RNA sequence: CUUAUGACCUGGGCUACACACGUGCUACAAUGGACAGAACAAAGGGCAGCGAAACCGCGAGGUUAAGCCAAUCCCACAAAUCUGUUCUCAGUUCGGAUCGCAGUCUGCAACUCGACUGCGUGAAGCUGGAAUCGCUAGUAAUCGCGGAUCAGCAUGCCGCG
């Protein structure tokens, strides 16, 4: 590592809105973020409300 | 942000609001009147309570992420199903 | 840390026993991520070459290479030794820290993520993603960013077959 | 047509339901564009006249939300 | 010409546009945009026609139905305008065209083929070349209202304020 050539990387702890903290050597001493893995659906295994909207037309015959 | 794309910071949340496709006059003055907020605030001037509010309405209720989606499978069903009406509108 | 025990603890053991390799450190590594720019608008906007300079400095404190056409293109308006793009190397911890803060934030933060490609592969053992937002992860300052032209990652592994590599990054995290 | 149901001509709802009660069959030939497409209309390749021919044409599950004249053009160029 | 240059019917076309040009409407914004409150109208129509009032629906509109063959009742609460709140000079909280979806009036059926409403966006466009048009007083400019043709269709026509 070169003398003053680089950023001082600092411990710093990524936050979520949902609650997920998380670890990571960064610039900032502290990143708020509101999307992490698990609150991304695609994380959490088959998303309930992708699952329920993603089903086919059915000719909206219920008329 | 909210709906993962940013709004401005200067302007009022119901107008900041419509910015998100999917999310125009009618919804998003809905989303403010459910969120309790008086649709007569600055956005750079909030909190996590009404913050936090207005994103878990916003995932509940749909998105631009879902209606980029939704339209375009409609677009290239009545396209591909015939429909002189999709002949038209792949010929622009 | 937060990655190297759980790799060390769970990734080696689980795919050595897996694979049925005949060592314990016939188990593929990655050996390093590289980021490369590649902007070739600098022969319009000299200044574009200053442009993810400071922004590769943020995303990670090693700073970058200005790297320089090694040939010249008369229908690109370009000639030997001009800079174009950014090259940076991330070799230790802080490839770690890299892979941990995309994991986490970058890719979960992307609106349309789903099912990343999964022919990204370059048919040895290697990974590239192909990124074209500016902006994707936190340390870049939304508020500064002016231009949108994306980056391009290169993971590089050990792996000498795809398959392994495949299964490597998947339980790593990578969300194919 | 919102809630007085669905529309369809008399004739040739008889015909799509003589060819259904045992099988699909050839092609069903009529003149009623104004038809709008049902689910019983699925597998018969019903045929439309455009003017001066009979255009066959094989409807498939998503056809139930448009009218035979999508599908029978009529201008030429 | 005439068992066809005549006649019956389904469908199509009369509504296609790389185009150019007459007439009209809408726009480019701060004499402005959106929201709250308030006033004044003049003429004309009503019998398978006009339809109060009530309910439902953001909505176009739907249901029960009073009254009227009419100085009675209805169509039908005119808008510009004024007093307030709000935004701020930007291709914008301008314009709403093209546009996807969901609906309303009618009618066997708005798909070639009406209008209207809500949803989400939104360009062309920031005043427009030669040249050219109308206007001498309640005229110019400009805001609404009613009838003809009409099951359902008006930026055009007729008139009114």
């Amino acid at each position: 590592m070169k003398a003053g050539i680089h950023p001082n990387f600092k411990k710093a702890t990524v936050k979520c809105a949902c609650g997920n903290e998380f670890e990571t050597g960064s610039v900032k001493e502290e990143v708020r973020v509101e999307i992490c893995s698990e609150c991304h659906p695609f994380y959490t295994g088959r998303q309930k409300f992708a699952s329920a909207d993603g089903r086919v037309d059915r000719f909206n015959k219920k008329y | 942000r909210i709906a993962g794309v940013d709004i401005p910071r200067d302007k009022r949340v119901v107008i900041s609001l419509t910015y998100i496709f999917g999310i125009g006059r009618t919804t998003a003055q809905q989303v403010l009147k459910e969120a309790g907020v008086s649709e007569d605030t600055r956005v750079r001037d909030l909190t996590e309570e009404e913050l936090g509010k207005i994103r878990d309405i916003i995932d509940k209720l749909k998105v631009e992420g879902d209606l980029r989606r939704e339209v375009s499978l409609n677009i290239k069903r009545l396209i591909e199903i015939g429909s002189y009406r999709g002949i038209r509108h792949r010929r622009g | 840390n937060r990655l190297k025990e759980k790799y060390n603890k769970e990734i080696a053991p689980a795919l050595m026993t897996k694979f049925n390799y005949d060592s314990v450190m016939q188990v593929p590594k990655i050996e390093k991520i590289v980021i490369n720019m590649g902007v070739g608008d600098a022969v319009q906007n000299a200044k574009a070459i200053d442009s993810a300079v400071e922004e590769l400095t943020f995303i990670a404190g090693q700073k970058p290479v200005v790297t320089r056409a090694k040939k010249s293109i008369a229908g690109f308006r370009l000639r030997e030794g001009m800079p174009i793009g950014a090259k940076v190397t991330l070799r230790g911890e802080r490839m770690y820290d890299f892979l941990d803060k995309l994991i986490s934030v970058s890719l979960p933060r992307v609106r349309d993520f789903r099912g990343v490609s999964k022919k990204s592969f370059d048919g040895r053992g290697n990974y590239t993603l192909g990124i074209k937002e500016q902006l994707i992860f936190p340390e870049i300052d939304y508020d500064k960013v002016t231009k949108v032209r994306g980056m391009d990652i290169v993971i590089v592994t050990t792996a000498n077959t795809d398959e392994e590599a495949r299964e490597l990054l998947t339980q790593v995290g990578m969300p194919f | 047509s919102l809630k007085k149901g669905p529309f369809v001509d008399g004739h040739l709802m008889t015909k799509i339901e003589k060819l259904n009660e045992t099988d699909k069959k050839q092609v069903v030939k009529t003149w009623s564009r104004r038809s709008t497409i049902f689910p019983q209309f699925i597998g018969h390749t019903i045929a439309v006249y455009d003017g001066r021919k009979h255009v066959p044409v094989f409807i498939s599950e998503d056809m139930v939300g448009h009218k035979l004249g999508e599908f029978a053009p009529t201008r030429t160029y």
